[PDB]
């Protein structure tokens, strides 16, 4: 049946095996075969063993060529023939990987058919030049209201999501991806961000849940999941973000926009540590290899918004860094912080206090920031930044007889903090972010009891939806808030406040 | 198995080709692998320990590691100047620097080259860089004044001549 | 034809085997013909047996062993000329401004040896500046190293831009802004911005030359961008007699790049993960920063210290070289002052009585005492109340807040950015202003008459205008 | 440097020997004398295999050399200097190793390919010849290089046949086809 | 549908183990000899085309 189709395919291989250069393992220990042969081999070239193992050739030494095996050592033994495939690593790139969970090689680990994508293009290629870029100005809206306002994000830029282990770091990230469904539905292909999630060291059960959740929210059809799971070998892990980046290049080159979330480069680091140590290259600061800066930098400048002559496109990126004790002082965090252009630092205490998003507002910055912010949201949340600044100082005033101004700030601030809570795995529309924050700015929400903020929010949104979805759509489509709209909004809020 | 300096193929080739290079390796050497501001020279068998050698690059060096078959000179000079298989001639003297009276009002570098360039240095002699400390027996207690003009350092720190006193 | 075949490609450390007696010398530049154009390898060892060990500048990915290499014969020779001002240049001396082949006169080796003891500065000189804060509390000095601290953007880069404008007025000098570990997106903005503010005009004149060394460029090329830049500057200084001001970006990324190259070379990196040859690498670079008899280089460097640790050996080594430190404060920018400069944390060692002139010094000491007292007084004065000021203390507060406003002085480049045409203030006239303010000639003149103005002459005009 | 570069470790001795005797153009002589001393190594198995072990002194090592050159005076002269080198460097374990390396290097200089046709069975001489003919016919032999071809029996090669020579192989095996079958009929 | 998909997977891996039995049959047979002749001459033809 299906068996017959496979046998036919086997009949369809019979190719002349005149391997111009073969190799023989001299000794294989530690997944570091030292091969005799491979005279004309290119560096990092893909090699196929008798065991069928795939490798890269980091060391080209004069007497031996030190293959690093991608495969397991289990079948490998000394003397093994090493065919020289003669092709440096390449992975299929194209829109073929939309809704496809693939390993680095390109094998569909979800088995959603053999990947048919436009071309297979090599894993490593150097980052775009100065003149091949044009400055960011296009927002991207993550649905997370706080992210969109406090640290507004744009296109073809890097900005961290650096935070403490298992705080559902992936949950914060996943929320962005979900909101991209709304924009994805939208026609403009800059609004179609074809997300790439790079699950690094993440156990297959966890990624299966991720996949399932994505399927539940029907997100697998702009999503691409490059998977190097916990089991997946340190070469695969090492080349995994690079491989992923190339997939992104097809979109970027096609002028479209897309978002690649490298999660977490901290586990990428460990894999490089393993590799370096196995090649006995000295391990850098904090026993994390010395060229880790170089490695991360090579990857991270591929995230770029190309020039309009390069067909205004981008590969937005949002690297995730895991802070073991919360130490941004840790060598890999410090390096990465320097490399990137913004960081968002989730606060563990806030997470524990159930404030999800758990964002540490002070330790979150975006350098592009308000350049890539919706004008409407900019107007109604410049105020929010200043209010929160006061609220931070007046946080300690929560220890009481307080100045009336201080006590007012404390009330206004507490209501705001609750407003910026957004239950995990439920994005919000921008046209509904802007009215709510306006209310808070006008202090309408201050009066509303803290417990009734929640009831107020959903109700207000429906109230607005009923009363004037003409306004909401107008606000949405204009993307700006005119004095007439803000006027109407203050009034509308007053009407809602009465109920 | 092991790596020996004679295994260097050109050296190895001379030994095979009959033997050696006609006792030229007792007082001149020819440089082998070089870099890291140290050179490994073949020959110089009559090298005194801590001799000053002059390389043909002009660079002079102090023999540091006297090893069987090779000497590891330390280059008092920049790497670019030095090149492999260069002929090193023995100064024949342990590292000495000109010493005398006519260095008062002179800026010299460490080789005693007047970098004030107020002509050649008027130096009576040259004297070996390392010289042993005077023992207990040639020592004598201090009593001479050194006045610094700083009251604290001349009323809380008494300083006299021939002493050893840290300024930190 | 000195040629050799590649016999290893372990990392970016490529060992090349040359035929006998046809060996390059150390620091020579080798060019391997490639479909990458060339790969430039710089010979960093002789491993003997007619083989060498070299480092690469351009990436070695997909390199095939046994490929013939051609030896240039010496450290990379990069184009120089007045023509080359206004070119973004990569490490290998090729246009990355993409406005085509660099129009060049002469080309010159990237490595160069520091001038002799005689040709070092025998007596200090004070480079003119136009920022009053700079001209009082940390006057620029020819051959000096001035280490920037404080955020970029509205901070460092705008400050750097101002300096180019000022330098053009001051001498007619040139610059080369060398950016190491440069985020290419940010660099693009800076280039475009530099074009916009006309310090680069390629439809006009471009004073500053750009060398941008992105982080994605290999560590070897990161190390060599600086040496190249200094050579360009030196062509101006020595061979066009110019006085120039050469910006360097992060020396953390200078260190970082060098550290890797050492470790790759197998040299034990010293404590705090910093190369054993750390001292020498700064030493060669920052002893080529000097006032020669022909010209003088002066270098403004940006000193980004990792983790705020000045205890780290690389920052310490930098501080040894630093003659001044400019410590931009964001608090100051928030006090509506552009200058963003923190006056009390800005210090220079060339500020000494004789060095800056006795009058200048005495005025400076008074201004320091005034500011020092103003800050300290304001600490408990705010708490206690402003009416708890003594007559003397509120005289000082009155004067001080007038000085605080006097600090505000727009920058010429920031004519657009603040919206107010910059006020260039010459060093002598800065002293004059402060003498008068100290003598309270302007303590009967309003606070915001000093807001956003320049020298003594400027505040005569504004004193009248604020009222009228 | 003289043709055919060998990156042998302790084979650097062989390389050196080769270039040194190539420059004295006494390479055929060397090869022959090397064959003769190699033969006298095989024909000295007790304490010429069983005292290739490192326990010899300098003085005792030298006297082993002296006993060997008493056995024959057919020596290159350069290899008598090489014998001296090997005694002084106390190279004795890679002594036949150097001999083998010089032999390969030498007969490469002379030109002579090597080859083997590992199989799962000992093929016919008709097969040997037919394959040798075929190989010479193929542009692989371009002349100036001869051939050795030994079919060997190895149970390890399962399926097909494998031809090997000049680092160029055609490896027919069952295993690769089995592999493709297995993978797809489990997925 | 779930047991149907499972049964298809199960059938192919069962039939895979039946292929292993056929592999043992091929490597025993003097089809092993006759196909070695075919492979030999095929390599002669192929490699001559190089």
């Amino acid at each position: 049946e299906v068996s017959s189709i496979l046998e036919e395919r086997i009949k369809g291989v019979s190719d002349e095996a005149n391997l111009n250069e073969t190799g023989r393992v001299l000794a294989v220990g530690d997944g570091i075969a030292r091969v005799f042969g491979l005279n004309n081999i290119q560096a990092e070239e893909l090699v196929e063993f008798s065991s069928g193992v795939k490798g890269m050739a980091l060391n080209l030494e004069p007497g031996q060529v030190g293959i690093v095996l991608f495969g397991s050592d289990r079948l490998v033994k000394e003397g093994e023939l090493v065919k020289r495939t003669g092709n440096i690593v390449d992975v299929p790139v194209g829109p073929g990987l939309l809704g496809r969970v693939v390993d680095a090689l390109g094998n569909p680990i979800d088995g959603k058919g053999p990947i048919d994508a436009a071309g297979r293009s090599r894993a490593q290629v150097k980052a775009p030049g100065i003149l091949p870029r044009r400055s960011v100005h296009e927002p991207v809206q993550t649905g997370l209201k706080a992210v969109d306002a406090l640290v507004p994000i744009g296109r073809g830029q890097r900005e961290l999501i650096i935070g403490d282990r298992q705080t559902g770091k992936t949950a914060v990230a996943l929320d962005t991806i979900l909101n991209q469904k709304r924009w994805n539905n939208g026609s403009d292909e800059s609004k179609k961000l074809y997300c790439v999630y790079v699950a690094v060291g993440q156990k297959r059960s966890t990624v299966a849940q991720l996949v399932q959740t994505l399927e539940q929210h029907d997100a697998m059809k702009y999503s691409i999941i490059v998977a190097a799971t916990a089991s997946e070998a340190a070469p695969l892990q090492y080349l995994a973000p690079f491989t992923a980046a190339s997939i992104g290049e097809w979109f970027r080159d096609n002028g479209k926009h897309a978002l690649i979330v490298y999660d977490d480069l901290s586990k990428q680091a460990v894999a490089y540590r393993q590799l370096s140590l196995l090649l006995r290259r000295p391990p850098g600061r904090e026993a994390y290899p010395g060229d880790v800066f170089y490695l991360h930098s090579r990857l991270l400048e591929r995230a770029a918004k190309l020039s309009e002559k390069e067909g205004s496109g981008s590969l937005t990126a949002l690297p995730v860094i895991e802070t073991q004790g919360g130490d941004v002082s840790a060598y890999i965090p410090t390096n990465v912080i320097s490399i990137t252009d913004g960081q968002i630092f989730l606060e563990a205490e806030l997470f524990y206090k159930g404030i999800r998003p758990a964002i540490n507002v002070g330790l979150s910055v975006s350098r592009v920031g308000s350049a890539a912010q919706v004008k409407a949201l900019k107007q109604v949340a410049g105020s929010l930044k200043l209010f929160l600044a006061q609220y931070r100082e007046v946080a300690a005033f929560a220890q009481s007889d307080l100045d009336a101004s201080t006590k007012q700030t404390l009330v206004r601030g507490e209501r705001l903090t609750q407003l910026l809570k957004q239950n995990q795995y439920s994005p919000l529309a921008t046209e509904e972010q802007v009215p709510l924050i306006y209310a808070g700015v006008n202090g309408h929400l201050d009066g509303i009891e803290l417990s009734r903020i929640g009831e107020f929010e959903s109700s207000f949104l429906s109230y607005l939806k009923s009363n004037h979805n003409e306004l909401l759509t107008e606000i949405r489509e204009k993307g700006e808030l005119s004095k007439e709209l803000l006027a109407s909004l203050k009034s509308a809020t007053e009407s809602f406040v009465a109920t | 198995t092991k790596a020996q300096p004679t295994e260097v193929s050109s050296i190895l080739e001379e030994r095979i080709k009959g033997v050696s290079d006609e006792a030229n390796l007792n007082e001149t050497g020819r440089v082998l692998a070089v870099g890291d501001g140290i050179a490994r020279v073949f020959g110089l068998n009559n090298i005194q320990a801590e001799e000053l050698v002059e390389f043909s690059s002009g660079v002079k060096g102090m023999a540091l590691n006297l090893e069987p078959g090779q000497v590891g000179i330390v280059l008092f000079g920049s790497d670019r100047l030095v090149k492999e298989g260069e002929l090193v001639k023995r100064t024949g003297n342990i590292v000495d620097v000109p010493v005398g009276p006519g260095l008062l009002g002179r800026v010299v570098d460490a080789l005693g080259n007047p970098i004030d360039g107020k002509g050649p240095i008027d130096a009576a002699g040259r004297s070996r860089a390392q010289v042993k400390a005077p023992g207990i027996l040639p020592r004598r207690s201090v009593h001479e004044p050194v006045q610094t003009g700083l009251k604290a350092v001349d009323a809380l720190v008494p300083i006299g001549r021939g002493q050893r006193e840290l300024i930190i | 034809p000195i040629t050799g075949k590649v016999t290893a490609v372990i990392g970016a450390i490529v060992d090349v085997h040359f035929e006998q007696s046809e060996l390059p010398a150390i620091l020579n530049a080798l060019e391997i013909k490639t479909p990458q154009g060339k790969l430039v390898l710089e010979v960093a060892q002789h491993l003997g047996e007619n083989t060498v060990r070299t480092i690469a500048m351009d990436g070695t990915e997909g390199l095939v062993r046994g490929e013939k290499v051609l030896d240039t014969g010496g450290p990379i020779s990069v184009p120089v000329g007045r023509e080359t001002l206004g070119r973004i240049i990569n490490v290998i001396g090729e246009p990355i401004d993409e406005r085509g082949p660099i129009k060049s006169k002469l080309r010159k080796p990237i490595h160069a040896d520091p001038p002799s003891f005689a040709e070092q500065s025998t007596s200090a000189e004070i480079l003119e500046t136009g920022i009053k804060v700079v001209d009082l509390l940390a006057p620029y000095a020819r051959g000096g190293k001035i280490g920037l601290f404080g955020g970029a953007g509205v901070g460092k880069t705008v400050f750097i831009q101002e300096l180019i404008n000022n330098i053009a007025k001051a001498h007619g000098g040139f610059s080369v802004f060398t950016g190491v570990g440069e985020r290419t997106r940010e660099g693009n903005d800076l280039y475009r911005e530099m074009k916009e503010t006309g310090v680069i005009n390629l439809e006009g004149e471009s004073k500053v030359a750009l060398v941008f060394g992105q982080m994605n460029e290999p560590p070897g090329a990161r190390a060599r961008v600086a040496l190249t830049g200094l050579t360009i500057a030196e062509y101006f200084r020595d061979e066009e007699g110019q006085d120039v001001l050469l910006f360097i970006d992060n020396i953390f990324r200078f260190t970082q790049a060098g550290s890797e190259v050492s470790a790759l070379l197998g040299r034990i990196p010293s404590a705090v993960g910093y190369q054993p040859t750390l001292a020498t690498d700064m030493g060669l670079l920052q002893e080529r920063i000097t006032t020669t008899k022909k010209g003088s280089v002066t270098s403004v460097q940006a000193v980004y210290v990792p983790a705020d640790d000045l205890t780290d050996p690389a920052p310490a080594t930098t501080f040894a070289h630093l003659d001044a430190t400019t410590v931009l404060s964001r608090g100051i920018s928030e006090l509506g002052i552009y200058p963003a400069v923190d006056p009390l944390d800005s210090k220079s060692r060339l500020l000494d009585a004789a060095v800056v002139g006795q009058e200048h010094y005495d005025v400076a000491s008074k201004v320091q005492e005034t500011l020092q007292t103003y800050k300290s007084l304001q600490d408990i004065i705010a708490i206690l109340g402003m009416d708890e000021l003594s007559e003397q203390d509120k005289l000082t507060v009155e004067r001080a807040r007038k000085i605080q406003r006097f600090l505000s002085q727009p920058f010429a480049v920031a004519e657009v950015f603040t919206g107010i045409p910059g006020k260039l203030v010459r060093l002598k006239d800065t002293v004059a202003s402060f003498k008068a303010v100290l003598e309270g000639k302007y303590d009967n003149i309003p606070e915001h008459a000093f807001y956003m103005v320049g020298g003594i002459e400027d505040v005569v005009a504004k004193a009248e205008k604020l009222a009228a | 440097p003289p043709p055919v570069r060998l990156f042998g470790v302790e084979g650097t001795y062989a390389t050196a020997l080769y270039q040194a005797a190539a420059k004295n153009s006494s390479i055929d002589a060397a090869f022959q004398s090397l064959q003769k001393v190699e033969s006298t190594v095989k024909k000295n198995p007790k304490l010429g295999h069983l005292l290739l072990n490192p326990a010899l002194s300098l003085k005792d090592r030298n006297s082993v050399i002296d006993a060997i050159v008493e056995t024959h005076k057919n020596l290159d002269g350069y290899v008598v200097n090489l014998l001296k080198v090997l005694s002084e460097n106390n190279r004795l374990g890679c002594f036949e190793k150097i001999a083998s390396d010089f032999g390969v290097l030498n007969d490469a200089h002379n030109g002579l390919l090597k080859g083997t046709v590992t199989s799962a069975e000992p093929l016919d001489p008709k097969s040997f010849k037919r394959i040798e003919k075929a190989l010479s016919a193929s542009k692989l032999v371009g002349q100036g290089k001869s051939l050795k071809l030994e079919n060997v029996v190895k149970p390890e090669i399962k399926g097909g046949l494998i031809v090997e020579l000049g680092d160029k192989t055609v490896d027919l095996s069952i295993s690769t086809k089995i592999q493709k079958l297995n993978k797809v009929l489990e997925d | 549908v779930r047991y149907e998909a499972s049964l298809r997977q199960l059938e192919q891996r069962q039939l895979a183990k039946s292929v292993i039995s056929r592999v043992q049959s091929e490597l025993g047979n003097p089809k092993f000899q006759e196909k070695v002749l075919q492979q030999s001459i095929s390599e002669i033809e192929q490699l001559l085309s190089k």
